[PDB]
């Protein structure tokens, strides 16, 4: 038959049941298969189908083919090939069956496949369950079941949501066409009674869309009689409501996903567009003739048994990733250029390019990089499908439960994207600009230019002139602010005016709550100096030069009154309250003199202008003289009372977002949500993402190389008891600084109430 | 046998080596505190040693009685494993599903 819609095993071995479609109606019918393996060895053996071959290995070869009936009735059951022999270990061999007849046949193909060879318009059914509300509905019924207001809510519920969606349904009736009544409910069998009457009612000629997020799809699939060809899919009835009405769009897009990615309509999943990259990409490199290291049953690239070892690159290679990500604090009088970037990935993919042992396969990363362009060209004719799966390839190269994931593969992309993004770095700074910062979703950058009103010209001829070099022809280079003026010590603590005066600080959150609004005033003084001196240069005509002079007298006399005031109310019940330091993510170090800790800031603020630092330097003596605190004594030292807990490549799915987040210096809205969207996050995936890193950790810590204290040499071998250049061990990364990342991961646990990460931190000691 | 040979050259591996885990920590990484529990130097008298890629097998090497139960479901059966202390015999034991 020359048409599919789905695959799935049938009990026996190597034999799949298929849904074919032809003349009109579905059929069911039955397909054998063989197993291809490939084996690998360093000396020549041929007992018994069995064919020498040649093929890239992932980072003397035979292919194999058997019936899966008697591979599996010797592999294990019998002293043969498959058993030592010099086999240095099966490749292939993971790939199901029908895993395998999806690679080679498609949609557009008992029944041999020797000799297989590579307009929807029928009725739908539904059985949506909302955990008890499993709901059911068909295409060619006027009534909807529910198990255990509800009448009169769902039919005027209907009516508006339909009179909402008219046109929107209309144009996909002839998919899914309406008004209906419905029933609401051991009573599991119910589930049996109704998908058995819908098959005596619809032998075959139907399609069956089985559920939503709130999945419970074994089990579903054990009251649900198993036969069925079937869309597996992963007072509030409204949501319930909007599913139903939505059904023939969904039917529609699926259609175009299957008609584009030649995949049976049952067998793909909505939910996951890295699965459909993996069979297009394993397509492609078998067509190019590469060892395909597709695993069903790990995550981990199946390389033959090797893969189960653990391996220092390996955990190298896994356990890695952070940008090296550029801070230049300061005052910047300039203009800044807040320059958005995107397609990093994307385009670094396409602008790319043992000895190398750590390197993904060169084969592969070709097959790779012709295959986005094949996409991104469909996505410039709009495909539609072609640019969302361009959109979500950044997740397929990270998602260890892609088919094949490779963790050589997320590594040789991360670190060209490392490279990538210094190389942006250096085209901007190649034009005559200076970078503030950079990271892999951001540029702010010092213009050489002093008024916006003069740059917006400039500003895209230098965009522009970035996007026309090669290395960058992808970028989604992105004005997304102009800055007149900034103060800048990080992306978590800076001020400026924007072309309309912003403010945010993380280091006033750690002042006690009387100075937190003393902070923002002064913060606010202090801008409107700078912009004032700025304006006052440039009338006469770095420019900040004197800016202190304009409040610094103000400032001392409000700071002594201040000081009084702290001496008669610190103590007192009346107003202690207001002087308590806050507890907080990553809070850092004790404090005993609050005002002190403003002053600290405010004068730490002030000292990150490069120019002027001498007229700071002068105040922040005289503002110390109050306390009888000495000029540079230790008390009074800035050090940053937020410690950093980054959780890096952090993936918002609903607008495939690569964040580094941070768990102390974030806010907790761009914590508990995304910042390019605003879409929440689950909480127990994010507590899960903190586990991976303290275990990663503690990992870390544990497979550390030992270095001489001295001379700094790696210790090579394993049972010296010290360097031969006289000099003891020492850790790489010393103990201490592992406690302290614990410590942090303590307090973040407290504070947002992780009970999953504080059980796993309670359980490292207990 | 072969299935007799490699298991005899494991546990004669492991009870002579002594210590559960012969590899470089670079091959299987320790806990450097916790590799006290990982040696056997007074031998114990039983050993269960679980291994889920090779045949069962109930050896006596130098009066430690070393047990394999293996995979729990291979080849359409389940399998487990009736040790009597007080006797120290090994009575496998197996399901058909
Ligand atoms: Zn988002
Ligand atoms: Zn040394």
């Amino acid at each position: 038959t020359w048409e599919v819609l789905q695959y799935k095993d049938s009990g026996e071995p190597g034999v799949l049941e298929v849904f074919v479609t032809i003349n009109g109606k579905v059929q069911n019918i039955t397909f054998h298969i063989p197993k291809t393996i490939y084996m690998k060895f360093k000396s020549q053996t041929m007992p018994l189908l069995i064919e020498k071959s040649s093929a890239s290995l992932p980072n003397q070869l035979f292919k194999i083919t058997l019936p899966e009936s008697v591979f599996l009735e010797e592999k294990e059951n019998c002293t043969s090939i498959f058993n030592d022999e010099n086999v240095l270990g099966v490749f292939e061999g993971t790939i199901t069956p029908h895993q395998r007849a999806i690679m080679d046949l498609g949609a557009s193909v008992g029944f041999e496949m020797k000799d297989l060879s590579m307009g929807f318009s029928m009725d739908i059914g539904y059985l949506l369950h909302f955990p008890e509300f499993f709901s059911l509905f068909k295409s060619w019924g006027d009534t909807i079941t529910i198990l255990v207001i509800n009448a009169s809510s769902l039919g005027q519920i209907y009516k508006q949501m339909f009179e909402k969606k008219k046109g929107k349904i209309e144009t996909y009736s002839y998919l899914v066409d309406i008004n209906f009544e419905f029933v609401y409910f051991k009573l599991y069998r119910r589930l049996s009674q109704e998908t058995t009457k819908l098959k005596e009612e619809r032998g075959l000629q139907f399609l069956l869309l089985l559920q939503s997020p709130f999945i419970t799809k074994l089990l579903g699939t054990i009251r649900l009689l198993n036969q069925m060809p079937i869309v597996k899919l992963s007072t509030l009835l409204k949501k319930l409501v909007n599913h139903v009405l939505s059904s023939g769009s969904w039917i529609s897009h699926l259609i175009k996903l299957s008609q584009y990615s030649n995949i049976p309509i049952c067998n793909l999943r909505l939910d996951s567009m890295d699965y459909i990259i993996d069979v297009l990409y394993a397509r492609k490199l078998k067509k190019e003739n590469i060892v395909l290291w597709w695993n069903e049953k790990a995550p981990l690239p199946d390389h033959g048994g090797i893969q189960n070892d653990f391996d220092l690159n390996t955990s190298w290679i896994m356990n890695d990733s952070e940008f090296p990500k550029i801070n230049n604090s300061g005052v910047y009088d300039n203009v800044v250029l807040d320059v958005g970037v995107d397609n990093l990935t994307v385009n670094t993919i396409l602008t790319s390019a043992e000895f190398v042992h750590d390197a993904f396969s060169n084969d592969a990363l070709n097959v790779l990089r012709g295959m986005l362009k094949e996409w991104w060209d469909e996505a410039l004719k709009e495909n539609s499908t072609a640019d969302l799966l361009v959109n979500s390839l950044a997740s397929w190269v990270q998602n260890p439960n892609a088919k094949l994931f490779d963790g050589l593969l997320r590594y040789h992309v991360h670190n060209l994207t490392k490279k990538a993004l210094l190389q942006l770095v250096n085209e901007f700074s190649a034009l005559g600009s200076t970078i503030v910062y950079a990271d892999r979703n951001q540029i702010l950058i010092k213009t050489n230019k002093y008024s916006p009103e003069n740059c917006y010209a400039y500003s895209q001829y230098m965009m522009k002139a970035v996007r026309t070099n090669p290395m960058f022809s992808y970028l989604d280079l992105n004005i997304k602010r102009y800055w007149d003026l900034l103060i800048w010590m990080d992306k978590f603590n800076f001020s400026g005016l924007a072309c309309t005066a912003v403010s945010q600080w993380q280091l006033k959150k750690f002042l006690s709550p009387i100075y937190q609004p003393e902070f923002e005033d002064w913060m606010m003084i202090i801008l409107d100096s700078m912009l004032k001196t700025k304006q006052s240069y440039l009338k006469l005509n770095n420019s900040l030069n004197g800016f202190s002079h304009l409040f610094s007298k103000p400032l001392m006399k409000r700071v002594k009154k201040l000081f009084k005031n702290q001496q008669e109310f610190i103590l007192d019940p009346q107003y202690e309250a207001d002087y308590v330091i806050p507890v907080l993510p990553g809070s850092h170090l004790n404090v005993k003199n609050p005002l002190l800790e403003l002053v600290k800031s405010l004068c730490h603020v002030m000292l990150l202008s490069k120019s002027t630092i001498l007229e700071i330097r002068t105040l922040r003596k005289e503002l110390l003289k109050i306390f009888e605190l000495r000029e540079f004594a230790k008390v009074a030292e800035f050090k940053d009372p937020s410690l950093s807990l980054v959780v890096p490549d952090f993936l918002c799915e609903y607008c495939f977002f690569i964040s580094d987040i941070d768990f102390c210096k974030a806010a907790p809205e761009s914590i508990f949500s995304c910042v390019r969207c605003h879409k929440a996050f689950n909480q127990v995936l994010l507590q899960e993402h903190l586990i991976q890193k303290l275990r990663s950790d503690i990992e870390s810590y544990l497979i550390q190389d030992l270095r001489c204290s001295r001379c700094h040499k790696v210790k090579r071998d394993y049972m010296s008891a010290h360097c031969p250049c006289a000099g003891a061990w020492e850790g790489t990364l010393p103990r201490e600084s592992i406690v302290q990342k614990l410590n942090v991961f303590k307090q973040v646990a407290k504070y947002y109430g992780f009970d999953i990460l504080l059980s796993c931190i309670a359980d490292l000691t207990i | 046998p072969q299935k007799v040979q490699e298991t005899r050259k494991l546990v004669k591996t492991i009870l002579d080596q002594g210590h559960l885990s012969p590899f470089l920590d670079s091959l299987r990484p320790i806990s450097w505190d916790l590799d006290h529990t990982l040696t056997l130097c007074p031998i114990p008298s039983t050993m269960v040693l679980c291994d889920t890629t090779s045949a069962q097998f109930d050896l006596t090497y130098n009066g430690c009685k070393v047990i394999n139960p293996g995979s729990f479901i291979h080849n359409r059966r389940a399998r487990y494993m009736e040790y009597v202390p007080s006797s120290k015999k090994t009575i496998q034991e197996e399901i058909y599903i």
